[PDB]
DNA sequence: GGTCGGCGCCCGAACAGGGACTG
DNA sequence: CAGTCCCTGTTCGGGCGCCG
């Protein structure tokens, strides 16, 4: 008996037409059960080939979670509805969420099934279930309610969400609550004990309105990865050659980097392994360059209208560095991960973990997901990444092939 | 016209486009008799109806003889209607493979006669399926019909039939969950672990359940005894194989004859191990005419004769036992070619295959092995829904050195080393630290965009020097040429310092094959060395001899 | 005597995006 | 400075194979 919010695609665009990729046996059996149950509850209904639209579908398990979770790759549909969830029903991003001692994430995607979807828009939510060895043709469905993973679901449900959280926000006015996709971010400066208790207060407060899992974050302990120069007492020709090449690359970010006095030490055609004593003017040029790298870059600030971009570098030995920026060399944040799941054995699992951590940080800090530049071959990534995905959202990505230059971001 | 028991699928035309209006082709008198004989039989059965002048549309029509039968097949040239019909989403996601079938107690295969002619078409869309059957006389106006069912030649018919067929089988499959029904169009592979007595009943029940909707299962196409002919294979109780393959024996080969040969070779590669089409595919490059005669090279005749000798011996595949592991083993055939066998018991292949794609201008065996593993993985997930365990001709230590030091992310699933030459290995290793006691070559190269002239050379710490003039070259080619010079003129250990990102990026990927002969010569020199240390320095910064050698190669 | 859909392979042409040099 | 071009990688069009 609920009225539907009319939704339109971006003018001049059509719906998504993305082929379904192969799924493993465990994922298909998980999808068949979920879709059969969702069909019995009227959340989805079968359709036919007269619907030219289609969106890929697979399944995941969250961290330390046994239950399978249906996940739709609505990335292409979210691009073709961008003016809806940013112009009309935009959700504000609290700048204080990143400043809280503890932030917890709550999967509230189950609440979207309560609200029906606009009848004219259901044609674009179509998805197909494959079968092992193509025993049967594809089993096509479409959504009758607000789908999970679609950027229009939290916008339509925002009005209902604000009225559900009003009793809790009043009693706890110092707690920040941010909603992004199927997740709910709850941040507070409370002690770890009573913080999780306030989370359970919100869990029971949400259960009485027809709705569980929690992941803890600590944005106050997030540290950046600066550019560091080696501290050696005996330098060689090769050491100084690598030092100048690194400082030359870093000069594109810090305009005050000078390499003249250090280059003068490399005047002759010397052997790489020859020890070179640093002159007086070179030592001062190195000490001054170290101080500039301590300074923040001039004229760097987040722009709400520009897209976020994230680059990741493989440093070996489980080390992974990353930088987030909107304009080149104007990095809004840099960092480094180490000893993640799959270290010293699985690069794709480590890279998948890195993309998730970086995306989670970008949601807390700016409320946006960055477009990733992945140091991996396209076929290597598209073959394994779903085996390790553990998040209800999916960021956009492209594949790069940049051979290592002068190891700028890691010693 | 009576209402068909099957729910119709609503179909619209694309917005702003009308139906087709095409004139009929001149048909042979032998094909006209077959059409009128079929048209009058379908009109009696309510599948087509007459139309007058109120239908302003028309579409050509023809016929093709059925395989191993005297019956005919009515086809429509709906090429103009498909352009203006709405887009569909195909529900056929792939082709079933017999290596995915599991052993069942009883197996039954049955076809559906005139499958498209038993599924209704949308009422509002029948007007656009108008055609004219020419009579034996050119002056006779001819009979005009319109389709009441799914035509043959319309882009919506296959997607509609497969979706319609799946909906009819759902109530039967729901009542009989332990009965496997492979549904490829109208071909039904039915197998079960029930006793053969109860199996014949369930088949008759299915033949009655399909009959309640207009789907006829003729006893002619019924198959109760092995070997079953299914999807172009021969299914036996313990094994399977492809139906006999005939390769053309042309004395004078054309371009189209090679395409027909290459296709059947790829088709045979699914069970016949060791098929190579590298040299034969080298005949299709740079050619323009399909009917152009092309002579066979010495490498193509040897490859063709080897494929024929493989097809002489009978090969067969087995079925999938879900209780035992899935194993895939890869071998390095020729340069750029790979074959694999997927099995569970030794020498009992489920299927075979080959990978031979050339990705990029610079590659190595380790990259191509990773590409073959990924191709087999995706193929296995389609067929079996799981990734097989790999046996690879690469040392565990070799692969460890590669993926840990590579700048890209790369990974191979659970695998074990199999000692079967030729083994995949890295042919040279760049040092991580500069070499003490090794000569240090500062290399550089430059060229002019207009004159296409340039210089390549080096300057070392021992005063050694060289500059070579280069004609018809580029900046990138000279900088590779400078590294090649320092490799020729150095000892077994060398330190090379360049400012070429392009040159350093190629070499650090440790290639062993390249489309550039210059890179191949660099590779050949790198394998002769014992310790090579490359290093990059920025240009135009007055660094070492890199500035001195930059001014030497300026012109 | 030339229809449709699906999947696979092989090829070349068209498309595209980064790096070093030049007016 | 933007303009090329030298190089490399990707996507897509079109032929065959095979199935219904
Ligand atoms: C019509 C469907 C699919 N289908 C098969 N061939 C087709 C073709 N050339 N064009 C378009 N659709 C085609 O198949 C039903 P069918 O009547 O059971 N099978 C025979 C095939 C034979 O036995 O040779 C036939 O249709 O001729
Ligand atoms: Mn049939
Ligand atoms: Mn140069």
């Amino acid at each position: 008996p609920i009225e539907t919010v009319p939704v339109k695609l971006k003018p001049g665009m059509d719906g998504p037409k993305v082929k379904q990729w192969p799924l493993t046996e465990e994922k298909i059996k998980a999808l068949v059960e979920i879709c059969t149950e969702m069909e019995k509850e009227g959340k989805i209904s079968k359709i036919g080939p007269e619907n030219p639209y289609n969106t890929p579908v697979f399944a995941i398990k969250k961290k330390d979670s046994t239950k399978w979770r249906k996940l739709v790759d609505f990335r292409e549909l979210n691009k073709r509805t961008q003016d809806f969830w940013e112009v009309q029903l935009g959700i504000p991003h609290p700048a204080g969420l990143k400043k809280k001692k503890s932030v917890t994430v709550l999967d509230v995607g189950d609440a979207y099934f309560s609200v029906p979807l606009d009848e004219d828009f259901r044609k674009y939510t179509a998805f197909t279930i494959p079968s092992i060895n193509n025993e049967t043709p594809g089993i096509r469905y479409q959504y009758n309610v607000l789908p999970q993973g679609w950027k229009g679901s939290p916008a339509i449900f925002q009005s209902s969400m604000t009225k559900i959280l009003e009793p809790f926000k009043k009693q706890n006015p110092d707690i920040v609550i941010y909603q992004y996709m199927d997740d709910l971010y709850v941040g507070s400066d409370l002690e770890i004990g009573q913080h999780r208790t306030k989370i359970e207060e919100l869990r029971q407060h949400l259960l009485r309105w027809g709705l569980w899992m929690g992941y803890e974050l600590h944005p106050d302990k997030w540290t950046v990865q600066p550019i560091v120069l080696p501290e050696k007492d005996s330098w060689t020709v090769n050491d100084i050659q690598k030092l100048v090449g690194k400082l030359n690359w870093a000069s594109q970010i810090y305009p005050g980097i000078k390499v003249r006095q250090l280059s003068k030490l490399l005047r002759g055609t010397k052997a790489l392994t020859e020890v070179i004593p640093l002159t007086e003017e070179a030592e001062l040029e190195l000490a001054e360059n170290r101080e500039i790298l301590k300074e923040p870059v001039h004229g760097v600030y987040y722009d709400p209208s520009k897209d976020l971009i994230a680059e990741i570098q493989k440093q070996g030995q489980g080390q992974w560095t990353y930088q987030i920026y909107q304009e080149p060399f104007k990095n809004l944040k840099t960092g480094k991960y180490a000893r993640m799941r799959g270290a010293h054995t699985n690069d794709v699992k480590q890279l998948t973990e890195a993309v998730q951590k970086i995306t989670t940080e970008s949601i807390v800090i700016w409320g946006k997901t960055p477009k990733f530049k992945l140091p991996i071959q396209k076929e290597t990534w598209e073959t394994w990444w779903t085996e390790y995905w553990q998040a209800t959202w999916i960021p956009e990505w492209e594949f790069v092939n940049t051979p290592p230059l002068v190891k700028l971001w890691y010693q | 016209v009576p209402i068909s028991p099957i729910e119709t699928v609503p179909v619209k035309l694309k917005p702003g486009m009308d139906g087709p209006k095409v004139k009929q082709w001149p048909l042979t008198e032998e094909k006209i008799k077959a059409l009128v004989e079929i048209c009058t039989e379908m009109e009696k059965e309510g599948k087509i109806s007459k139309i007058g002048p109120e239908n302003p549309y028309n579409t050509p029509v023809f016929a093709i003889k059925k395989k191993d039968s005297t019956k005919w097949r009515k086809l429509v040239d709906f090429r103009e209607l498909n352009k203006r019909t709405q887009d569909f989403w195909e529900v056929q996601l792939g082709i079933p493979h017999p290596a995915g079938l599991k052993k069942k107690k009883s197996v039954t295969v049955l076809d559906v006669g005139d499958a498209y002619f038993s599924v209704p078409l949308d009422e509002d869309f029948r007007k656009y399926t108008a055609f004219t059957i020419p009579s034996i006389n050119n002056e006779t106006p001819g009979i005009r019909y319109q389709y009441n069912v799914l035509p043959q030649g319309w882009k919506g018919s296959p997607a509609i039939f497969q979706s319609s067929m799946t909906k009819i089988l759902e109530p039967f499959k729901k009542q009989n969950p332990d009965i496997v029904i492979y549904q490829y169009m109208d071909d039904l592979y039915v197998g079960s672990d029930l006793e053969i007595g109860q199996h014949r009943t369930k088949i008759e029940e299915l033949r009655q359940h399909l009959l309640r909707w207009g789907l006829t299962t003729p006893d002619k196409k019924h198959q109760k005894e092995p070997p079953f002919l299914w999807m172009g294979y021969e299914l036996h109780p313990d094994k399977w194989t492809v139906q006999p393959i005939v390769l053309p024996e042309k004395d004078s080969w054309t371009v189209n004859d090679i395409c027909k040969l290459v296709g059947k070779l790829n088709w045979a590669s699914q069970i016949y191990p060791g098929i190579k089409v590298r040299q034969l595919s080298k005949l299709l490059r740079g050619t323009k005419a399909l009917t152009e005669v092309i002579p066979l090279t010495e490498e193509a005749e040897l490859e063709l004769a080897e494929n024929r000798e493989i097809l002489k011996e009978p090969v067969h595949g087995v079925y999938y036992d879900p209780s035992k592991d899935l194993i895939a083993e890869i071998q390095k055939q020729g340069q750029g070619q790979w074959t694999y066998q997927i099995y569970q018991e030794p020498f009992k292949n489920l299927k075979t295959g080959k990978y031979a794609r050339m990705r990029g201008a610079h590659t190595n065996d380790v990259k191509q092995l990773t590409e073959a593993v990924q191709k087999i993985t995706t193929e296995s997930i389609v067929i079996w829904g799981k990734t097989p365990k790999f046996k690879l001709p690469i040392q565990k230590e070799t692969w460890e050195t590669w993926w840990t030091e590579y700048w890209q992310a790369t990974w191979i699933p659970e695998w074990e080393f199999v000692n079967t030459p030729p083994l995949v290995k890295l042919w040279y290793q760049l040092e991580k630290e500069p070499i003490v006691g090794a000569e240090t070559f500062y290399v550089d190269g430059a060229a002019n965009r207009e004159t296409k002239l340039g210089k390549a050379g080096y300057v070392t710490n021992k005063g050694r020097q060289k500059v070579v003039p280069l004609t018809n070259t580029t900046n990138q080619k000279t900088e590779l040429q400078a590294i090649y010079l320092a490799l020729q003129d150095s000892g077994l250990e060398v330190n090379i310092v360049t400012n070429s990102q392009y040159a350093l990026g190629i070499i650090q990927a440790q290639p062993d094959k390249s489309e550039s002969e210059l890179v191949n010569q660099i590779i050949e020199q790198l394998i002769k060395k014992e310790k090579v240390y490359l290093a990059w320095v920025p240009a135009h910064k007055g660094i070492g001899g890199n500035e001195q050698v930059d001014k030497l190669v300026s012109a």
